[PDB]
């Protein structure tokens, strides 16, 4: 297995829209801050 | 279709001037999911902003330019091309044939040069006017290459009408109802296109009969070409004459018409132009996958419609100049023979402007009003930084001079501001190469500057500078009724706060001596989205910072503490920009009648 490895993970930062079901202009305008970590390591524990 | 079909009587009518042939081009509509802006508001919804298009050509070192042409159009959502395809049946809407999730389109008129000295190249821009928000207003700029590509598809749209046929004519037949005369004489009709087609073939064949765009938009650009024509009937002739070798030696809508007439009662513009072959000329991109669909009339003499012979091909100015390249095996004409010269300005007349070194300008850009006017703002800001930095050091007296409304108990924090004037004029000329460039490079300030601009050199022929709808309203006279304020935050750091500047009115009392200023207010009854940041009070926690302009270029200083300064940028612009950097301003901005 140690012939072949990776080298790091990348973060990349996305974004999201409404639904285009409201025909307002004001629904184009707003966005919501907000996304995930891309290839992220969480673990559901902890050390003491 | 509606539209452009009624304003068409307008080109129908002229007779003269044949270098503006006008022509139905259809712009797919795939495009705008990137413009991030309401659909709803570019058809019908909220009438009174009167949105227009313009259409405008750009020169390179010749002068000159076209006037405009006033145009319209508007879109059409919800599958446009079920509607456009399929004739108009809203009376008797039903489940009629078949699509998949279709778009819109659009109808853009482009004026095309035709004459005996046709001539064909890649120097010219065509630029488009959007009444729409400037800040990336996501347009787009090509060449007169992609405009005149010199093709056609004929043969690929004889398939398309024959899918459409035999759909119609399987629902027509579908249906148990009439009398037996319609299926007989269609019966009649099938049966007369071909003996063992459809008595040893099929009469229909629906197969897999589905309504998609795979061999239409991929092949038969070029195929009716003269060359391809002679081709052919060579091939032909061929085939004829192996025929006759092999057997010497071996060892009518009328009915249809009137029928559609009376079931369909009711008539289209896209129905009368399918008795007749058509002609598609895509020009797609890798910007968006989406072909640049272009239908011309075929009864008429118009480009790429063929009704009396061979249309118009855009010959003759290509050989000769391929021919003057490799004669001396240069690329470049201008380190050319001077016979090679000779023979090029006498072929071409519109080359000998080029020659003689004419209206110098820096290699060819056509796209170069962008980063002038990047340049001409910098250069602008800077001198004002300049202007306002030299009047601080050399500012006289102390703290506050006149009386300012300012609370008692609020005064305490005023003198604050004033007493960090260094450290914000250093905070300003340090954000110039931090902010970023893409806020300030379509707003008011450059466009009020061009207008000031508009006074001196008023073409080299002259012109009253009228111009007719959507101009420059509120810089036509002067620049003192309407003011122009950026609200900016005090301390060591200085960003962008506000998003439009609003007017703010300002009058002096005392007629002389020390001069008093007291904003007022003007009652608009026109809009009610408005700002309260301006109608904002001197106290609650300070205020912000104006400096006016005039249309004299004089900035006066409106900064709270006593301090005001009066200085001129006006004779720093020219002595820093000579009068050789407005030569496509001029030449793009600039209307006579």
């Amino acid at each position: 297995l140690m012939g072949d490895m990776a080298e790091r993970t990348t973060a990349i930062l996305v974004s999201s829209a409404p639904d285009a079901g409201a025909a307002t202009a004001t629904t184009r305008n707003m966005r919501i801050y907000d996304g995930a970590l891309y290839h992220g390591l969480i673990m559901m524990a902890y050390q003491a | 279709m509606e539209a452009h079909l009624a304003n068409e009587t307008k080109h129908a009518l002229w007779h003269n001037d044949h270098t503006k042939g006008l022509l139905h081009v259809v712009i797919p509509n795939a495009g705008l999911i990137a413009a991030g802006i309401d659909p709803a508001l570019l058809i019908l919804k909220k009438p009174g902003q009167r949105f227009k298009v313009e259409v405008q050509t750009r020169y390179h070192a010749t002068g000159q330019c076209e006037p405009w042409c006033q145009v319209f159009a508007a879109y059409i959502p919800d599958n446009a091309l079920t509607n456009l395809l399929i004739p108009k049946t809203e009376p008797f809407v039903s489940h009629v044939f078949s699509a998949t999730h279709n778009s819109g389109g659009l109808i853009l008129s482009l004026p095309v040069y035709l004459s005996p000295g046709l001539f064909f190249d890649a120097f010219n821009v065509v630029a488009i006017r959007i009444n729409t928000g400037n800040r990336k207003h996501r347009d787009i700029c090509i060449m007169y290459a992609e405009l005149i590509p010199n093709g056609t598809r004929y043969f690929a749209d004889g398939q398309r009408v024959l899918l459409l046929c035999k759909q119609l004519i399987a629902y027509i037949r579908c249906t148990p109802r009439l009398a037996s005369s319609i299926k007989i004489y269609a019966e009649h009709m099938v049966a007369a296109m071909g003996e063992s087609h459809t008595s040893n073939g099929d009469n229909i064949g629906p197969v897999s009969s589905i309504i998609d765009l795979d061999r239409q938009l991929t092949s038969g650009g070029i195929d009716d070409s003269p060359a391809e024509t002679r081709i052919q009937e060579n091939n032909r002739d061929v085939l004829e004459l192996i025929k006759r070798a092999v057997n010497i030696v071996n060892s009518l809508m009328e009915w249809f018409d009137i029928c559609y007439a009376q079931l369909v009662s009711g008539d289209t513009p896209a129905d009368f132009w399918k008795r007749r072959p058509l002609s598609i000329v895509p020009r797609h991109y890798a910007e968006s996958p989406s072909p640049l669909i272009v239908v011309s009339y075929n009864g008429s003499s118009a480009w790429g419609g063929r009704i009396t012979g061979s249309p118009i091909l855009y010959h003759s100015a290509q050989a000769i100049i391929d021919a003057a390249c490799i004669n001396a095996r240069v690329d470049n004409p201008q380190s050319l023979h001077v016979t090679a010269r000779q023979e090029l300005v006498a072929r071409l007349p519109f080359l000998a402007n080029v020659l003689n070194n004419q209206t110098p300008l820096p290699a060819f850009k056509p796209g170069a009003e962008m980063f002038l006017n990047q340049v001409f703002k910098q250069a602008c800001v800077t001198s004002l930084t300049q202007g306002l930095i030299t009047e601080l050091q050399t500012n006289p007296t102390l703290q506050q001079l006149m009386e300012y409304d300012i609370a008692d108990s609020s005064q305490t924090v005023i003198d604050e501001i004033v007493a960090r004037t260094p450290d914000l004029i250093q905070t300003i000329v340090s954000v110039l190469t931090e902010m970023s460039m893409d806020a300030f490079y379509n707003s008011s300030l450059m466009y009020a500057v061009l207008a000031y601009l508009s006074s001196v050199y008023t073409r080299p022929q002259g012109g009253g500078y009228i111009p007719y709808l959507h101009a420059s309203f509120p810089c036509w006279l002067g620049n003192r009724s309407i003011y122009l304020f950026d609200y900016y935050n005090s301390g060591g750091e200085i960003l962008k706060l506000s998003k439009v500047p609003v007017p703010v009115a300002l009058e002096k009392v005392g007629i002389g001596n020390s001069t008093q200023l007291r904003g007022k207010f003007i009652r608009s009854a026109d809009i009610v989205d408005i700002g309260i940041c301006s109608k904002y009070l001197p106290g609650q926690c300070y205020a912000y910072i104006c400096l006016g302009f005039n249309q004299q270029l004089q900035s006066i200083l409106v900064l709270p503490g006593g301090f005001a300064a009066c200085f001129c940028i006006t004779d720093t612009l020219q002595a820093a920009l000579p009068a050789s950097l407005i030569g496509p301003i001029l030449d793009r901005f600039c209307f006579s009648i």
